[PDB]
């Protein structure tokens, strides 16, 4: 077993006031980058949104479930858009089972898997997933490529646990948005067209699509002539 | 199936997988390249100069193993440096051959895709490629690297014989500008070396301009 | 069939105040047999020490390499090599056989004659100088003396305290590994006078 | 691991070591390699520390219900084939275990028997088991004979067992004793190899080889 | 598998060697002299590959007796070993190594000592006061321990040795076809007929 | 092919005393050379004055306690609220580790609290279910670091008698409180130093019989 | 040619090269692994060819110390014969014909750097003998943390402290985020018409804290079997 | 490369390497496909028929395995009847649904890249990819099979939506003749199927038309 | 390997063992009885895979004396081999075949002669004269070719089995620690003391 239709990097940060997630729109084929319409933000209810890499195939599957569970948590219940709606921690607790009982059949679902949102009594929520069913939270997440490259641009904004009250949407914003272009530049499966989200627990749930990287640096390559010796 | 030309790379060494062209026409000839190098999915060198000089009006395209084509590039340079100064200007068809030479006798121990062309005043714009095999054709325009692939059909639909300037300019940025879009090995700025009596020009374009094409 | 751990053994060497100590064990075995209780793998030529780990063959050969290459320094330089020449030495004829390397884990230790001041390195088994103000450490039980000399090194320690701090890093390094013990050798090493003790450990 | 078992004039002596590895890696000098069955019989550790340790302790639970389903002390025989049926149903697993079961019966009297995990199942009146094995056996052959003294006897398991934790890398920690009669097995404890080492070679001037 | 013991007494140095040779399900032959004399006071055992331990024997032999004749005079058992150690230990990194283990009895004539030196095949050198090669040294070497006196004599020893050779023949899987032994001392080199 | 297993790096480290007994464990949690989490708790409070922790791979370590925890809670269900003994649940983790034998849980387990007499318990558990109560352990990534320092520190090792020609032995006694966690704060600030997946932070977990109580302290974050 | 040894000493790293008004700077950590053992918590990666060329280098340790020596000692040679200061792109043609000419086989991944009569030059070579051009270049296992920040804060006219200052913060990326790397900050500045500064240790950010207690044994505590007087004289 | 569809195959089954395509337009849909079928480089079948009904106005292009891609098109059509008796007429949607079902939840035992295409009255001409994964992406339009890989570049300089059905055949004629030129694997006759309110119309196209475009 | 022989002569049929158990470099038993009593006239003896070759002896020794109690009648020693044949059929291909070899000596009470067959792992049954299993068959056989007569007696034949038993201890490689020999005859299963 092996994936095939694969999407690259999910990032993802908190705030003073809730939680940031992005990834781009692309779903590479090996080195064809063949689809260029692939949404991989799939929001749950006005409060929680998954960002999943990996395999295409295993994502669309995670979506039915997550589709699911939204219908299977209506049913006999009077409450399903007040007190006993769907958390975040639910959503991620419930894939996380999903996620170690496959891999525990040696059949995972090949994933790696970033649950952002904002609990009911307003805490942020942050936590991450993959195909071993392995877990953890941190103020900053990222998978693939942007565990290596955006992780260290984004701690240097939120470093520790203290720097998220001093941390506004705008400067966390800004730091996601700035980690989508390195990544641009530096990985071979990334597109230039993405999708990012935020949850707040004021403002509730913002969605924004087909954004692009821009203000990228490329004119110094002019300059740059052969591999050493070369003058012309 | 072009896996397999990944596949002879040595482990962990860095790819050149590419999207080069070179194109004659009435006024001589343009070289065309891609400037992404790659390890694995990280992409070692964003601003690469794939197009390499190995005299004053014969330049080549490098693709492949980028150590391997470098190391054939040096001493293809040193061959025709020491031709010129016995024998005076090499034909781009002696050029060709001493790459062919060094790619032939040594085709199980390289990776080496090369592309060359040049100018003379006789012969005007000539386009010689050579493949893994270590085999020479002459062609009136020629494409490779792994990008190559996505715009076989783009290019012989479109390609003309006796085009001017400012048309085979844009021939070879609407090709490159499709090969980037769809190969995952090839990307960054979009360099190109102009080959003429009038001299040798360089030219670039930047993604903005490119991608929207 | 893993030439660093047939033979098993170690070796540690620290810094003190004016002075510097080397230690190994004693055990020579054939993985899990052991065979001899009195192979010491610390040598010296002039005052300068060496200690050698990995495959007993490799620390004999070149004891007797490095003898035959110091000596030929002596006649011809009129002066006894001193530790941060000697490991210079010991990096080139290791690299000299990079493609078909001693299996060993060499360190050098000792004080120079002109300024005195105390010096210790180790290498890997092509030739990486390890430099260290602290400690150095090699063999089957490197991890284990890692840990102990980590937590137990202080810096300049007088000879006395010295002797008690590598013999307690050694001993308790080699209880935690199979393949070293049975013995052990501590060289406590003054600007000049040497003094050489052997100590007692549990012989399992 | 190294342990043995022996058989004798005055019942049945076992000796075991108490070193645990992974690997090189010297894990426990600590380990209880010899499971207390009951009051009349023993067991014997050595290979994989878990199998042994689960399946003897599991032997345990099947010889107590042995005696209330019977209203009788299991026998010798019958308890290492329990055993020995349980791991051949495990045969290519990859279960590792080398046990001794040592006891005492009216019926049977003094008996030991060998059960491993690839199925075999021997009685007999000496057996040593583990990477040490051939250490052990060096020594107590040797100097075995069936008419010892219940103070040489256990003298002489004890010996063995430091000869073989002594040169086996992979065996040592301490030299635990016990000795089976006719009314039960008799425990006569714990021996450190790092005091016990050079008290013997000092006591009976053996062990030449190491700088004294 | 195949046995070499070695036992260096107060006045002299005990070499035993097994008789056996085994081809397949074979035994061709049960009276194998496994040693070479190298020099009036030096005797080699040696066991393991087919034709690299008589061919390195013999070879080992040819050099020391050269030694000999050139400066007429004997090598003593720690210059012998040590040429020997050498040639393993040049052989080990060669197209096709010698694979052979080795042990050297000898008595120092200038010291008036006996010498037992166990070398293997990577040219790994130890004195010894007992030494065994192969799977011999598993059972012998915690029985030497034992029973094993520095201040023993040629008798002692020989005693010492008949434990070993009884314990190996009860619990080795091989038949080896019992042991040829001789004896290293101030007198030279001769052999036990009897054992 | 898939492998399902995966080292989460980290370290654990369990003392017991007279009336007391310590489980401590860093905070990070690493996949190869990149850093997971600067904090991310792995010793946890299971209840009946029972701390446990599971270093290794991390996904098969909460699986575990997850687990235990449930077990704790059946226990008291099944029989009239009693009070699972630290002996007894140990011998309850040897069941759950061997019940999955052939396809095992890559996992160094440590539990510690209190025993039935009042006085300071660890125990530790090998993958497959091999368990021993012991005075001092230390488990994962750093464990051939620090266990020889405690068999020096903790239970005096290699010690003897100054003046006695190495023939009385440093005698055996329980540490307080105080020097224990002296003795676990220069452990992992050691292994800190010399092991790459060991730092960010310390969390100790105290078990007396008044209850639980935690301390946290900085580690390098390099 | 031997197919890597595993028991050689591979250091995980973070090496850095920033180019500004009138020179160049490059950076390094300075932590040595051996495994997931930190070995050297203070080792110099930046190491002399010449002195206004300074190479960084990561991957096999001996390999690049070997390597760094050797051709800085041909330089010297080429130098004198030549009566000229030496070049980078002797240095650097140099270094990739003895790195291809092997294969791959020597482990060298380097960082190349200096001034000369030509200018200021910036180049990187592979292990299998490919170079690059580069305003700003990264190598090491912490080369993608000290990229990130590479690419977020570079630009064209950086003067000689603002380059310094991006050089040491890439350097603490790959500190901070990399396991391979850590400890301190070493820099080297080559301005033209200048000497080259070499800035040993130039941030300590890694400072061991008090330990908790003194581990000064009683004296007499390990147990000894033998003492003698060694003779280290002639 | 294409090695690792090819590579997916059992040993010595009938390969299915193919130039298909679908592409919707003002009027409906229209599919597209070569007629090569080849074990190794023998050609098995010269004249296949890669357009396959499963539905009075739901058709699909198959590529990958012969065997894998029958036994399913024949499960979905037996689906699709079955729906038809108890619900009416199924969606297009519909369809791509248990054709993904199929390949997903069969993905490691299936080599089946298929292209599904149909006419709704209301939805209009509707076209849904399902490459080897077994992930569905519905498009304006779609390529697939060994040779679609030299038109990627082609076809997105030369698509737009709402073709007429004249420019819509020549868009695919023109496609899959140049997926057909460079791809050993595709040859033979162009069919094409066209799906619109009208009803069903089959178009063949012959080599001697064809290749001299 | 282990060493099982079979010899039929004119009254009886005689079985030889080896005594020797041995796992690694250690022979842990020298005393061992390889075989079992299926009923009071047929003796089945066993060799092969550890552990297997008792677990297959005594479930086929139940299933014969299951049999015996059922019926209150003995079994030919043609009807036990042909049983015992069949259950090494089915055994070989199940999950984990049983990997015996065993030959089955009976004297056959209604037909008034002994009777030997030979059965390998795979359920290759053979009536024979004389048979061995394993690499002893290598050296017995043309041995037994030459010295053997259809006519001999219990005494001739021992007397033939000490032969075969030398010639063994002179060629085999390994320790096989003798042999117990037992007799089956009209007077049932007996066992020769002292071999
Ligand atoms: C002598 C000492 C050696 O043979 C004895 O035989 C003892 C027997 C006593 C303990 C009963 N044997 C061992 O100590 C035994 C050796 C061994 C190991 C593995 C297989 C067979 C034999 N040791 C163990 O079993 C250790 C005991 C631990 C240290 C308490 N356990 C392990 O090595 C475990 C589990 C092994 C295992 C078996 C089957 C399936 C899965 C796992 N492995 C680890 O702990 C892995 N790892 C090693 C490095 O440290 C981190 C954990
Ligand atoms: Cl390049
Ligand atoms: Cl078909
Ligand atoms: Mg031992
Ligand atoms: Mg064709």
């Amino acid at each position: 077993q092996q994936p095939i239709v694969t999407g690259t990097s999910v990032i993802s940060m908190k705030y003073d006031n809730g939680v940031i997630i992005a990834a781009d729109n692309l779903g590479s084929y090996g080195s064809l980058l063949r689809f260029n319409g692939v949404e991989r933000l799939i929001p749950v209810g006005d409060n929680t949104v998954v960002g999943i890499s990996g395999d295409i195939s295993d994502m669309q599957h995670i979506e039915r479930l997550l589709k699911d569970l939204v219908t299977e948590n209506a049913y006999d219940n009077p409450l399903a858009d007040a007190e006993e709606a769907l958390e975040p921690s639910y959503i991620f607790e419930y894939l996380a089972t999903v996620m170690y009982q496959r891999r525990s059949k040696m059949n995972p679902l090949w994933n790696a898997i970033i649950v952002a949102g904002v609990q009911s009594n307003g805490d942020q929520f942050l936590r991450y997933v993959n195909l071993l069913g392995v877990t953890y939270s941190s103020p900053t997440l990222a998978t693939g490529f942007g565990a290596h490259m955006a992780n260290p641009l984004l701690r240097k904004v939120v470093d520790r646990e203290s720097d998220i009250p001093k941390t506004t949407v705008q400067v966390a914003e800004e730091a996601i948005v700035n980690a989508m272009r390195v990544l641009y530049y530096r990985d071979a499966r990334s597109s230039r067209n993405f999708s990012l989200a935020i949850i707040d627990k004021n403002t509730g749930l913002t969605f924004k699509k087909n954004l692009q990287v821009e203000n990228m640096k490329w004119d110094f390559a002019k300059d740059i002539k052969g591999y050493g010796t070369q003058k012309i | 199936g072009i896996q397999v030309d990944i596949n002879r790379l040595k482990k962990g060494e860095v790819s050149l997988g590419a999207s080069i062209m070179a194109v004659t026409f009435k006024d001589g000839v343009i070289l065309g390249a891609d400037s992404r190098t790659t390890t694995g999915a990280y992409i070692a060198n964003r601003v690469t100069d794939k197009l390499t000089r190995v005299h004053d009006k014969i330049w080549c395209c490098r693709s492949g193993s980028a150590a391997d084509t470098q190391a054939i590039a040096d001493i293809v340079q040193y061959h025709l440096e020491l031709y010129t100064s016995q024998y005076g200007t090499p034909s781009t068809e002696t050029a060709a051959s001493v790459f062919k030479e060094l790619c032939y006798e040594n085709k199980d121990n390289l990776t080496a895709g090369i592309i060359v062309a040049g100018y003379d005043d006789k012969n005007k714009g000539e386009v010689y490629t050579i493949p893994l095999g270590g085999s020479v054709h002459k062609l009136p325009y020629a494409i490779a690297g792994s990008g190559s692939t996505f715009i076989y059909g783009y290019c012989d639909k479109n390609f003309r014989e006796n085009m001017s300037k400012e048309e085979t300019v844009d021939f070879i940025k609407h090709s490159l500008s499709q090969a980037i879009k769809w190969d995952g090995s090839s990307g960054g700025v979009i360099r190109m070396v102009v080959l003429t009596a009038a001299g040798v020009e360089r030219l670039i374009f930047y993604p903005d301009e490119y991608e929207q094409l | 069939s893993d030439p660093s751990s047939i033979n098993g053994g170690i070796v540690v060497a620290m810094t003190g105040k004016d002075c510097v100590a080397i230690a190994c064990d004693l055990r020579l075995g054939s993985q899990s047999l052991g065979v001899s209780n009195k192979f010491e793998k610390i040598f010296h030529y002039g005052h300068v020490f060496l200690g050698i780990t990995g495959l007993a063959t490799d620390v004999t050969t070149l004891n007797e390499m490095f003898r035959y290459k110091t000596n030929l320094y002596k006649l011809k330089e009129e002066r006894a090599i001193e530790p941060e020449t000697f490991t210079q030495l010991v990096s080139s004829s290791l690299y000299e056989r990079r493609f078909g390397p001693y299996f060993v884990g060499p360190v050098v230790a000792g004080i120079n004659s002109k300024s005195g001041k105390p010096f210790i390195a180790g290498f890997d088994l092509i030739g990486c100088i390890d430099e260290a103000k602290d400690f150095i450490v090699s063999g089957t039980a490197s991890d284990q003396l890692f840990g102990m000399c980590e937590s137990l090194y202080e810096p300049n320690l007088e000879p006395e305290d010295l002797f008690e701090t590598i013999s307690q890093a050694l001993l308790n390094a080699a209880d935690r590994d199979a393949l070293s013990g049975w013995g052990a050798v501590v060289y406590i090493i003054k600007k000049d006078e040497v003094v050489k003790r052997y100590l007692k450990m549990r012989q399992d | 691991t190294t342990t043995l078992a022996f058989r004798f004039q005055g019942g049945i002596i076992v000796a075991v070591d108490s070193r645990a590895t992974a690997g090189n890696w010297v894990a426990s000098q600590t380990v209880k390699k010899v499971i207390e069955i009951n009051p009349f019989l023993l067991g014997t550790m050595a290979g994989g520390a878990a199998d042994c340790q689960f399946w003897e302790t599991w032997l345990g639970s099947q010889c107590r219900l042995h005696e209330l389903r019977e209203k009788e002390r299991i026998s010798v025989a019958a308890a290492s084939k329990i055993l020995s049926n349980l791991v051949y149903q495990y045969k290519g697993a990859g279960l590792s275990m080398g046990t001794m079961i040592c006891g005492y019966t009216r019926k049977e009297g003094p008996t030991i028997y060998y059960v491993d995990s690839d199925g075999t199942r021997l009685k007999g009146d000496i057996f040593c088991v583990g990477s040490g094995q051939t250490f052990a056996y060096g020594v107590l052959d040797s100097n075995y004979k069936w008419d010892l003294s219940v103070e040489d006897a256990l003298y002489l398991g004890k010996r063995s067992i430091l000869a073989a934790a002594h040169r086996d890398a992979y065996s040592g920690g301490s030299v635990n004793l016990y000795h089976v009669t006719e009314d039960g097995w008799i425990y006569h404890g714990n021996h450190d190899v790092g005091e016990l080492f050079w008290k013997v070679k000092e006591e009976e001037g053996s062990f030449n080889n190491v700088i004294g | 598998m195949d046995i070499i013991l070695g036992i260096r007494v107060q006045d002299s140095v005990i070499l035993a060697s097994s008789k056996a040779v085994t081809r397949g399900i074979s035994v061709l032959k049960d009276s194998d002299d496994k040693t070479r004399q190298l020099s009036p006071h030096t005797l080699m055992s040696f066991a393991g590959e087919a034709g690299d331990t008589v061919q390195f024997a013999e070879y080992i032999q040819a050099n020391i007796q050269l030694y000999s004749i050139r400066e007429d005079y004997e090598l003593s058992p720690q210059a012998v070993s040590s040429f020997v150690r050498q040639e393993l230990a040049k052989s080990i990194r060669s197209r096709r190594p010698y694979q052979v283990n080795v042990l050297i009895g000898g008595y120092d004539k200038k010291k008036n000592k006996p010498e037992l030196y166990q070398i293997d095949y990577l040219g790994t050198k130890v004195e010894l006061p007992y030494g065994a090669h192969g799977y011999s040294g598993f059972y012998t070497f915690s029985l030497l321990d034992h029973h094993y006196r520095p201040d023993m004599t040629t008798e002692e020893g020989l005693d010492l040795l008949k434990l070993c050779v009884q314990e190996l023949e009860k619990r080795m899987p091989m038949d080896f076809k019992g042991v040829i032994v001789k004896i290293v001392d101030k007198d030279g080199i001769r052999q036990v007929d009897d054992f | 092919q898939f492998n399902p297993y995966g080292d989460n790096g980290g370290t654990i480290l369990g003392i017991a005393g007279e009336d007391f007994a310590v489980l401590a464990g860093d905070t990070r949690n690493i996949t190869d050379y990149s850093i997971n989490s600067r904090y991310e708790p792995k010793v946890f409070d299971c209840g009946d004055n029972i701390v446990m922790s599971a270093n290794g791979f991390a996904a098969d370590g909460d699986a575990l306690v997850k687990r235990f925890k449930n077990s704790v809670k059946w226990y008291h269900f099944d029989h009239n609220d009693k009070k699972l003994s630290i002996n007894s649940a140990a011998r309850n983790i040897q069941h759950l580790l061997y019940g999955k034998r052939f396809f095992p849980y890559y996992v160094h387990t440590i539990i510690a609290g209190l025993d039935e007499d009042g006085k300071g318990a660890v125990y530790s558990f090998d993958p497959v279910g091999s368990y021993e109560r012991e005075q001092c352990r230390a488990g994962g990534a750093a464990a051939s670091l620090i266990m020889p320092f405690l068999d020096n520190q903790v239970n005096f090792k290699n010690q003897y008698e100054p003046g006695t020609n190495g023939k009385v032995k440093k005698p055996l006694k329980y540490l307080s409180v105080e020097e224990v966690i002296k003795l676990v704060r220069d452990s992992f600030t050691s292994a800190t130093e010399r092991h790459i997946q060991v730092g960010d932070g310390l969390e100790i977990l105290i078990v007396t019989k008044d209850g639980v109580r935690k301390e946290f302290y900085e580690l390098k974050r390099d | 040619n031997s197919h890597t040894q595993p028991k050689a000493t591979s250091t995980g790293a973070t090496i850095v090269g920033v180019k500004f008004n009138n020179g160049v700077v490059i950076a390094a950590d300075t932590r040595s692994t051996q495994g997931p053992i930190v070995a050297d918590k203070n080792c110099a990666k930046l190491h002399r060819i010449s002195p206004k060329i300074w190479c960084a280098g990561a991957g096999t340790a001996a390999d690049t110390e070997a390597v760094t020596q050797l051709i800085g000692s041909n330089i010297e040679l080429h130098s004198l014969y030549t009566s000229r200061e030496p070049r980078v792109v002797s240095a650097l043609q140099m270094l990739k014909q003895h790195l291809f000419k092997y294969q791959g086989h020597i482990g060298a991944y380097l960082i190349v750097a200096g001034v000369d009569p030509t200018g200021s030059h910036l180049f990187s070579i592979h292990a299998h003998g490919s170079t690059d051009v580069g305003y700003y270049l990264s190598l090491g296992s912490g080369s993608l943390a000290a990229m990130a920040v590479l690419e977020s804060h570079w630009k064209q006219d950086l003067t000689k402290e603002e380059a310094i200052k991006l050089a040491s913060d890439a350097i603490q990326a790959g500190i901070w985020n990399d396991l391979g790397s850590g400890s301190n900050v070493d820099v080297c500045v080559m301005e033209i018409g200048k000497d080259a500064e070499y800035l040993r240790n130039y941030l300590t950010p890694n400072v061991r804290e008090e330990k908790q207690k003194s581990y000064k044994f009683p004296r007499g505590t390990t147990a000894v079997l033998k003492e003698s007087i060694v003779n280290i004289c002639d």
